[PDB]
Formats: C-alpha cells, sequence, structure tokens
RNA sequence: AAAAAAA
RNA sequence: GGCGACUCUCUGGUCUGUAACUGACGCUGAGGAGCGAAAGCGCGCCGUAAACGAUGAGUGCUAAGUGUUAGGGGGUUUCCGCCCCUUAGUGCUGCAGCUAACGCAUUAAGCACUCCGCCUGGGGAGU
C-alpha cells in the first residue's frame, strides 16, 4: 500500500557514485561481487587508457544514452490492448540503463567482461552500440503507439 | 437568385447535417459534419457542426441570400454552434424553430 | 494534395504567423471555392496527425516546432494539478498533470511542450522550462519539529510544506503565520526551503488572519519616512497664493454626498436648472496634483501604491492619512481646492457645453447616501425641514441622473446590479454580520455624475489629441462568450447576434429579461465571467460596459493614481498650456508602463479585498453550525453544487452529501441528474440547505440538502 | 414571489391582452410553472386557458 | 470563481 | 369505471354564506333496475374483472401540531399584507384508545347506535 523504500546501497569507494556501486551488484552473479567489482575496477581503468576522460564523465555520458524516457505498458480494459506511454520514474531509469548496460556487454563479442563492459560503456557514451539502440527501440515503440496514454 | 430561406438543421448523436432551402423547400445547397471530412467523434462535435453551418452557408450566399428562418431537429450538441455559424457567415437569422418529430 | 500541404507548412513557417482558426486561414489563404475549403480541412488534419502542426483547444492551428510548446502563466490547483494560461488570450489553456509541473509554481511564466494525445476533454502538456519566477516570499503557518520546522503555505496552490532549516526559524514558535524568502525552490523529490523573514504573530490573535492576506498578496505596509514628513509639512490651511487663477465658487451651494463613516471626500456636486430647461451640473473633485507634486516622495509611493485597498477590518490608503483626510478631502464648510468640471447638459442628457478649470470651493453641507434618499424615496419631512434649502436641488438632482441613466442605457450599457456582501465588523475585528450592499437612489445619482464627468474629460483629451490615460474595457473573449450564449439558451433566452461582434445593448437584452426571475443571479454571474477586465491604457479604445468610446478616471484621485495622472496632464496642457512635443513625448513614453502598473495594483486590491471577505464571511458561519438555510444553486461541478444564501455567503453541496442517488453532471445543462430518483439541481434552483462543516483557514463552508 | 394578479387586484384575464400573458409563457412559449412565477394556483389556472385561447386565436405561438 | 462602477 | 387541446350548445352534481320558507319530508336497503377495467366476440350483445385505500353506508363522540384546494368572516391594513377564526375537502405527523403484531389514530382500524353485504380449516373446487 505504502512504497517500499529501495535498499540505500554504499557509494563505490574509488569513485564516491552509488551508481556505479549499483553496476557492481547488477554485474554481480551467486552473490560474487569481488568479481564484478574487480571486473569495473578493470572496465573503468580500459576507458581511461582509451579515451583519456574519467571514467566518470564517459559512464555517465553512457547512462544518459541508455537511460529511458517512455516506455510501453500493457492496458487491457474492455478490450484496448494500449501500450500505455509510461514515464520512467528517475529510480527505473538507472535500473533500466544499469539493467541494459550488464545484460547487452555479457552478449558482446569480446573475450573477457572488463573489456565487454568497457566497449559497451564506449559505444553508449558515443550514443551507439546495443544499449542506447534498446532504450530508441522502446521510444520508437512508445511513439509508434502514442495515440494512448 | 432567391434571398429569403430555411435552413434546415438535423443535428444527431452521430452526424449534423445542413440543408438550406427557399421557402418551398428546394434546397439551394448543404452541408454536414460527414461532408467535411470528420470521422467517428468528430463528427458529433459542435465545432464540426459550426464548420458544417459555414459551409452550407457560403454555398447558399452565392445563390444569393440574406435572411434565414432555422429549423432545428435531433438531440445532438450542434445546433447553438450552428446557428451562430449562420448569423457569422453574414446571414440574418429570423426565427428558430425547434421542429424534432 | 502533397503540394497544397507543404505551402500551407511553408506560410504557416513565416516568421510573422500567430495561430489562426480555420476561417482565419481560410481568409489569409483567399479560398472562395467550397473545393479548396475541403482541400484546407484534409491538409489542416492529416498535417496534424503527423504532429507537424497543433490544433489548440480554441481551435486555433499553430506550428508546435517554433514552439512545440506554448508561452503561458501558470495557474496551479490545490490539487496539485495546473493549466498553463497562454499569452494568446485567443488561445486554450492546456492542462499541466502534477508530475509534468517540473518544479513550475503558481503564476510562474514557463514554456510547456505540448502532448500529441490527451487523457480528457483538454489539451495535456509538460513544463519543460520556467522562464520567470512569481513567487520568491510565501506567508504560511510555521509548525516546529525536533530538528527542523516547516512552513504550511496559506496559498494552498502551493501543495508542498516550506522546509525552515534550524537557522532560518529566526525566533518563530508553533502556530506563527510567518513570511518566508524561498532560498531553494522545489527539486526532484526534495521541497523548498526557505528562510523565516517576518513573524506576523500567533494564528489565534485578533487581526493576524487581515495581516497575513495582506503579506500573502505583498500589499504595501507603513508609508516612507520622507513621505510622512512631506505629509506632515504639507499645511492644514489653503495659502492665499494658491487662489490665485483658480474660479472662486466659495459662494455657491456645493454638496458632498458620501457613505457616513467616508473621510476621504474626493467630489462635490452641484446642480442648477437653467431658464431654457437645460441644467447646469458642476463637479469639483479634490486637488491632490497641487499637493502631491511630480517626483516628491508621497508621488513615487503612491505609485508603487496604485490604488487604495479597502479590507474589512481597515483601509489602505494611497497617500497618507493627513493628506487623504484633511487638505485634499472636500471637507464641510471649509476653503477646498478643486479641479472643477462644469457641464451645460440639455434634455436628452447631450453635454452641449463643458468647462474644465482650477477652483476654490467651500462646500454648504456634508450630506450621507442615506440622508439623500430619506429626503427623495422615503419623503421625510423632518430631514427636508433641516435642509430645506437643499431640497429643491435634491430633487433636480434626482431628475437630472434619470435622465444621464436613460441615455446610458438606451446607448447600450449593460446595468450589471447584483447583490454584493458588506462584512460588518467590530473593534476587534470579529465577525457581526453580513449584510447585502444595497445600491441607493443616492449612491445611482453620484454614480451619474461621476460618470458623465469621466466621459466629458476623456472626450476633451481624446479631441485635443495629447498623450493621456484612459479607463478602457475591450470586448469580451468570443470562445467565453460563445459558451455563455449557449449556457442562457437553456434557460430560452435567445440573443441577436454573434459573440466576434455582439453589442453592448444585446447582453442588457438578456439582463432584463432576466429580471425578478430566480435564473437572475446565476445567468447574471456567468455573463460576468464572460466579460474581460478593465484597465488603464494610453489608447482609447472605449469601454464595452459602459457602450461608450471616451472614457477615463478622473473622479478619485486620492485613492487612485491614474486619476492623479489625469490631475496633473490636464494641469500641464490645459491650465498651463505646455503641449509642446518634449512634453508630450516624456508623456508618451510614460504612460505605458504606469497604466500598466497601476492596472496589476488594482487587480492584487481586488483580490485581495475578497479574500478579506471570503476569510470573515467563514468566520461569520462558524457558530451557524447545524441551522438551515434557503439558498440557490449558484454553481454545479461533477464534484458537487455551490449554493448561495440570500445574503450572498457560498458553500459547497459536495456529492457525498447527495446519498439518495447517484448523480450524474450534465455539462450542457449545468445540472446534477439522479440516475433512479430522476432528481435534477440546475444552475438557479432554490434549494434548503443546512451547514455541515465550516473550515476558516481554507475559507469553506461545508452544506447538506434539506429539501427542493 | 407574489402572485401579480392576487398584487394588482386583477379578477379576470383576458385572452387578448397579448403581452400580460407574454408575462408568464417562456422564451420557447412554453407556459411558465406556478412555482416559478409565484401566481395563485386560482389564476394560474385561469391564465392556463386564457394562453390556449390565445394560442388558438395565433396571438402567442404554440413553438418559438 | 471571475463585471462595471462606487468607496 | 373514471375525467387533461380550444370554443360553443345542452345537462348533472359539489362547496361556502344567509336563514326567508318547508317542518323529520330521514337513514339503510335483500330483490329489481341502471351504470360498468378489460375484453370477449358477433354497433349491439357481453356484464364478469387487486372492478381492492387490501378498509359497506349513515351519524354522534374523543390531544395536538403542520401543509394544501375552494369558500366565509374579523383584525389592523387604503390595498396587497401577514395575523386570527371558521367551513368543505385533500395530506403528513401524532395523543387517549385500539391492535396478534404491524399499524390505525377526529379522512379510526378509537368510543357508540341503525341497516345491508360477507366469513366459519387446507385441499378437492369455483371442479
Amino acid at each position: 500500500k505504502g512504497p517500499v523504500a529501495k535498499r540505500d546501497v554504499l557509494p563505490d569507494p574509488i569513485y564516491n557514485s552509488k551508481l556505479v556501486s549499483r553496476l557492481i551488484n547488477k554485474m554481480m552473479i551467486d552473490g560474487k561481487k569481488g568479481k564484478s567489482q574487480t571486473i569495473l575496477y578493470k572496465s573503468f581503468d580500459i576507458i581511461k587508457e582509451r579515451t583519456g576522460n574519467d571514467a566518470m564523465e564517459v559512464f555517465e555520458q553512457a547512462l544518459k544514452n541508455i537511460m529511458p524516457v517512455l516506455e510501453v505498458k500493457a492496458r487491457r480494459v474492455g478490450g484496448a490492448n494500449y501500450q500505455v506511454p509510461v514515464e520512467v520514474r528517475p529510480e527505473r531509469r538507472t535500473t533500466l540503463g544499469l539493467r541494459w548496460l550488464v545484460n547487452y556487454a555479457r552478449l558482446r563479442g569480446e573475450k573477457t567482461m572488463e573489456e565487454r563492459l568497457a566497449n559497451e560503456i564506449l559505444d553508449a557514451a558515443n550514443n551507439t552500440g546495443a544499449a542506447v539502440k534498446k532504450r530508441e527501440d522502446t521510444h520508437k515503440m512508445a511513439e509508434a503507439n502514442k495515440a494512448f496514454a | 437568385n432567391i434571398e429569403s430561406g430555411i435552413a434546415h438543421i438535423r443535428s444527431t448523436f452521430n452526424n449534423t447535417i445542413v440543408t438550406i432551402t427557399d421557402t418551398h423547400g428546394n434546397a439551394i445547397s448543404w452541408s454536414s459534419a460527414g461532408a467535411l471530412g470528420f470521422r467517428g467523434s468528430r463528427k458529433s462535435t459542435p465545432f464540426a457542426a459550426q464548420m458544417a453551418a459555414e459551409t452550407a452557408a457560403k454555398g447558399s450566399i452565392e445563390h444569393g441570400l440574406k435572411t434565414l428562418e432555422v429549423t432545428v431537429k435531433g438531440p445532438g450538441s450542434g445546433r447553438e454552434a450552428a446557428i451562430r455559424a449562420l448569423q457569422a457567415a453574414g446571414l440574418e437569422v429570423t426565427a428558430i424553430r425547434d421542429v424534432t418529430p | 494534395k502533397e503540394a497544397f500541404m507543404e505551402k500551407l507548412l511553408s506560410f504557416m513557417k513565416e516568421e510573422a504567423y500567430k495561430p489562426l482558426t480555420v476561417q482565419e486561414l481560410e481568409e489569409m489563404l483567399n479560398i472562395t471555392e467550397a473545393e479548396e475549403f475541403k482541400e484546407l480541412v484534409k491538409a489542416l488534419v492529416a498535417l496534424e496527425e503527423k504532429g507537424l502542426i497543433v490544433r489548440t483547444r480554441s481551435d486555433r492551428y499553430g506550428i508546435p516546432e517554433k514552439m512545440n510548446l506554448i508561452k503561458g502563466k501558470i495557474s496551479a490547483h490545490a490539487k496539485g494539478f495546473a493549466f498553463l494560461l497562454p499569452e494568446d488570450t485567443s488561445l486554450s489553456d492546456v492542462f499541466i498533470p502534477p508530475n509534468e509541473l517540473n518544479t513550475a509554481m503558481n503564476g510562474d511564466i514557463v514554456m510547456v511542450r505540448l502532448n500529441s494525445q490527451s487523457s480528457g476533454s483538454r489539451q495535456e502538456g509538460t513544463v519543460i522550462r520556467i522562464l520567470e519566477r512569481a513567487i520568491q516570499r510565501v506567508v504560511g503557518t510555521y509548525t516546529e519539529t525536533r530538528n527542523f520546522g516547516f512552513v504550511i503555505p496559506d496559498d494552498k496552490k502551493i501543495t508542498s510544506d516550506i522546509f525552515i532549516p534550524k537557522n532560518g526559524k529566526n525566533g518563530a514558535a508553533e502556530g506563527h503565520k510567518v513570511v518566508v524568502k524561498l532560498t531553494s525552490y522545489p527539486e526532484g523529490r526534495m521541497n523548498a526551503e526557505g528562510e523565516v523573514e517576518t513573524i506576523l504573530g500567533h494564528k489565534n490573535d485578533p487581526g493576524i488572519d487581515i495581516l497575513s492576506v495582506i503579506h500573502k498578496h505583498g500589499l504595501p505596509g507603513e508609508f516612507p519616512a520622507d513621505a510622512m514628513e512631506q505629509a506632515s509639512s504639507t499645511p492644514d490651511t489653503i495659502d492665499e497664493k494658491d487662489l490665485k487663477d483658480r474660479r472662486d465658487l466659495r459662494d455657491q451651494v456645493i454638496v458632498t454626498i458620501d457613505g457616513a463613516d467616508a473621510k476621504d471626500l474626493d467630489d462635490a456636486v452641484t446642480v442648477t436648472k437653467l431658464d431654457d430647461g437645460s441644467y447646469k451640473l458642476g463637479v469639483h473633485i479634490a486637488d491632490v496634483s497641487h499637493y502631491v507634486t511630480e517626483n516628491s516622495p508621497i508621488d513615487k509611493e503612491a505609485l508603487e501604491r496604485g490604488t487604495s485597498v479597502y479590507l474589512v477590518d481597515r483601509v489602505i490608503p494611497m497617500i497618507p492619512h493627513r493628506l487623504s483626510n484633511g487638505i485634499c478631502s472636500l471637507n464641510p464648510k471649509v476653503d477646498r481646492l478643486t479641479l472643477s468640471c462644469e457641464m451645460t447638459i440639455n434634455s436628452q442628457g447631450q453635454v452641449t457645453e463643458h468647462e474644465i478649470f482650477q477652483s476654490v470651493i467651500k462646500t454648504t453641507e456634508r450630506m450621507t447616501y442615506s440622508d439623500v434618499n430619506k429626503i427623495l424615496v422615503d419623503d421625510d419631512e423632518e430631514l427636508k425641514q433641516k435642509y430645506e434649502p437643499l431640497v429643491p436641488m435634491f430633487k433636480d438632482m434626482e431628475r437630472l441622473a434619470q435622465i444621464l441613466r436613460d441615455k446610458r442605457m438606451d446607448r447600450g450599457a449593460v446595468d450589471f446590479d447584483f447583490k454584493e456582501a458588506k462584512v460588518l465588523v467590530d473593534d476587534e475585528g470579529a465577525v457581526k454580520d453580513v449584510v447585502i450592499r444595497e445600491r441607493s437612489v443616492a449612491e445611482k445619482l453620484i454614480e451619474e455624475f461621476m460618470l458623465v464627468a469621466n466621459e466629458t474629460v476623456a472626450e476633451h483629451f481624446h479631441w485635443m489629441n495629447v498623450p493621456f490615460i484612459y479607463r478602457i474595457h475591450e470586448e469580451p473573449n468570443a470562445e467565453k462568450l460563445q459558451k455563455f450564449l449557449e449556457f442562457v439558451t437553456t434557460f430560452g433566452y435567445v440573443v441577436k447576434g454573434t459573440a466576434g461582434n455582439i453589442h453592448p445593448r444585446a447582453l442588457q437584452s438578456i439582463l432584463d429579461a432576466v429580471r425578478d426571475r430566480p435564473e437572475e443571479t446565476v445567468i447574471s454571474t456567468v455573463m460576468l465571467r464572460s466579460m474581460k477586465q478593465a484597465k488603464y491604457d494610453p489608447q482609447s479604445l472605449g469601454h464595452f460596459g459602459l457602450s461608450t468610446e471616451f472614457y477615463t478616471h478622473f473622479t478619485s484621485p486620492i485613492r487612485r493614481y491614474p486619476d492623479l495622472i489625469v490631475h496633473r496632464l490636464i494641469r500641464t496642457y490645459l491650465i498651463n498650456g505646455k503641449v509642446d512635443e518634449a512634453t508630450q513625448e516624456k508623456w508618451a513614453e510614460r504612460l505605458p508602463d504606469i497604466a500598466e502598473h497601476t492596472s496589476s495594483m488594482e487587480r492584487r486590491a481586488v483580490d485581495a479585498e475578497r479574500e478579506t471577505d471570503d476569510l470573515k464571511k467563514a468566520e461569520y458561519m462558524l457558530d451557524k453550525i447545524g441551522e438551515e438555510f434557503d439558498g440557490m444553486i449558484s454553481s454545479v461541478t461533477n464534484f458537487g453544487m455551490f449554493v448561495e444564501l440570500p445574503n450572498t455567503i457560498e458553500g459547497l453541496v459536495h456529492v457525498s452529501f447527495m446519498t439518495d442517488d447517484y448523480y450524474r453532471f450534465d455539462e450542457q445543462h449545468f445540472a446534477m441528474i439522479g440516475e433512479r430518483t430522476g432528481n435534477v439541481f440546475r444552475i438557479g434552483d432554490e434549494i434548503t440547505v443546512k451547514v455541515v462543516d465550516v473550515n476558516k483557514d481554507e475559507r469553506n463552508i461545508d452544506f447538506e440538502i434539506v429539501g427542493m | 414571489k407574489v402572485c401579480y394578479f392576487t398584487s394588482n387586484g386583477i379578477t379576470h384575464i383576458d385572452y387578448k391582452d397579448v403581452d400580460l400573458l407574454k408575462k408568464f409563457v417562456s422564451e420557447r412559449g412554453k407556459i411558465l410553472p406556478r412555482r416559478v412565477t409565484g401566481t395563485n394556483a386560482k389564476y394560474q389556472r385561469k391564465l392556463t386557458a386564457a394562453i390556449k385561447r390565445a394560442r388558438q386565436m395565433a396571438l402567442l405561438p404554440y413553438v418559438s
């Protein structure tokens, strides 16, 4: 009945960003937060070595481009079947940002995850790749059925 | 070339037709919400009825009308906006008359 | 089809393009054939579907992209939503959902993106940008918590509590009404933060309720020290030097007719009947421009004040009490400087001749409206005997005022005679009674004399063709009037005209037909709601409500800054003869800003006076919980219906209290219809209500239906 | 809300006095109820007839 | 809710 | 049973006021005679029908308080105007009483008297 409070994660110790921590917890498998803490700190050294920019400048830019603005929600009142355009709550923006970032990074062709995650962030930051596309995809779809809401 | 005429407005829940006639009921011109490309909910609205009265009126002004008697039919929302489309098009309204059967 | 759509879009893409209707697009494109008209409607629908144009809910097509947007003012609601009021008043209001406000507060000038689809009857939009912030200060009740304070705003349109940090308390205690200054606006999930600028007092202390309203609106407080020094140095009597170049009218029979409690006597009048049967009317107004000179301390303050504000328990005056009540006031049987307008008026109410000049008067008697009515109407022999020399003049004044009224109504003026409340308070500011304000013969007599003075001055200066200030009332909003015409047609009242070209006499042709009917009050009320507000302007654009081409305010300079300017321009152009190009250009530059400012200060005033009345009306009904009253349905909505009592107190019947049936709102008929019972509660229906609850803080009165 | 005819001492409502009658019909021409007019039942009956005689002789309309 | 006007 | 457009012709009854006249000429009414939803059917026959306030008719009597229809009178009031008083209904609420209860309560289902109709378990069977 009353919106449950989301669990207050700690800031990532080296970037002081609770966003970066949330990425670690998204990447973490079978409670192996160590593996994911390593992978990211390996991925962000890869970003900083290539770009020269701070990984935080790029990662926040990457999230901006992945983060959705409007989403499709199924509504079946009587008939309807209306894909109601819904504005993504700011917490659900980051959620879907980090989910897609990680989900598509794992699917990439590169050998190691630290490189795969680095390259997906670098592609996301350049407003390209697959995770940015996925946001576009649902917006193209939300624009397509924008007649409802 | 006739001056006095009736403006028969049939405002239904689906549509608003506006014929304009002479005193003998011979049709000078007409226009409907459906004739102006409105469809579905839009045909019912008083905006389409207003707009249907204008194109009907501007058709009649060519034939050279000046005064209109008005007859309204039906339960639609168009009659008030359509009539004020006939006074706004230029043709003076002598008398309205609800002739809903 | 595509070439025509492009040609329409290019036309709308021109920099001079404003949003136009289908008819205004038809005229502008010179479409005369019926088939080209079909093309246009088909092009407009196809472009609107593509989102390349947007129809506003006033049926005006605009290129969104040059906006994708509409610039306008936020009008917030207490339930967290808002409307955009566009700058272009021809455009319709855009609904803004609470989630789409994006930190925009009540009154903020914003840019709103238009939503291609709507979830209701009106066009939706999202606030993309805030161009100007309206609210900087907030009045509210301070509440104390363990480690911080908050202030609950008195403006309920501010739906979030203002966070006061522990250092921004500045001595405010639990229950104190407080003036907060906003240090931060709401952002994301954070409320606004602010610091307590001023403590007004405790909310339960006498007069703090009205003192919270004064501060809410930002009404002017104490006079500056230099203004009060100027006032205290101003002589209590006329200097002999000031009698030079003034017409001596001290030997004439000149009277003031005012309220019994009035001390700021602006006007004094005389009427002499001439041998031919024409009347000579003298109107003699307080020469405030003499005492208050241009760029004086009082002048700078009066401009800032713009008008006197008349709240329930007090008056906030435009000029200090030493001048307004002392040397400017036309006090009885003392010499007073005036600026006169003297008028010979024929048997049809036509001003054949007039003169405007400076004079000195000595008023023969200070009369009251009550006394003048008792002489004329009640035929009171005791008062006639008391004022035996003045009775013949009063009878000539009555006849002349009737003459002027007849011509006024024949010209097609709209006599809007509604029952206004007068709240009666005691010395502590507690409500004693709420009575109807009745306009008598004596008030309608002076009204006509100030009106004919006010038109006469306005006509004189129009033809002189010099920079001047007018009191204009523009033609009503065609959409608002179109709705009003539709409304009265349900009661049967058919009006001759269209909403774009109505003559003032047409609307009166309604108010007469409804006179002494149950539906009078509400048709009256809804007619008002379709009218524009009158403002000040340097162009003589006419006055719709009075059905006149020339009108200004000349007759009340003590309490109106536009009248005090009219006095200066009279002294500049006629008396001093200063009609030079450098004088004209000086006034031509200043009058637009003055006219805009004083018009703002008037609206501010009227809003503030009302708010105090509605507060004290609510205070009055606190002790009437459980009592039954007859009333008349003054407004119906989807949530309930408002009920106006005989004293002009209004309340809500909420639909929850209508327990006998499920009631559906009919928007066209303005009626709540029971589904099962078939009970119909319409606008204008007399019902008997009972007082259920009264909230003074919110100004709410809550009824239930006893019987029809 | 007083009855015009008990007020103005009017025993006989005549169908020919159109302008009087016209004080009691609607704008559509329908007969105004007694409630709304404040008329006496007696006279309302009287009036009503008058009107129906007036409407028959095309002095008043049936439908405006 | 909503207007002149007046004060 | 019933009776709602308007006008006219013709005709029945009702109430209010005065008491000039008549002088108990009244009341009920089996039978009979007439009228009579809806039909039924063939303008006639038909003649029964929640044709049931679910309450014969008549009269006298027994707290109020309030609304309405048509009247009468008084008060001041010019007159409206309220106010008071009454009569004939038509309504609500509610004593005393009555009821098995529910209710009825001066429009009694209260207290009395006259006359008529009508009932005496359910079903069989209104056969």
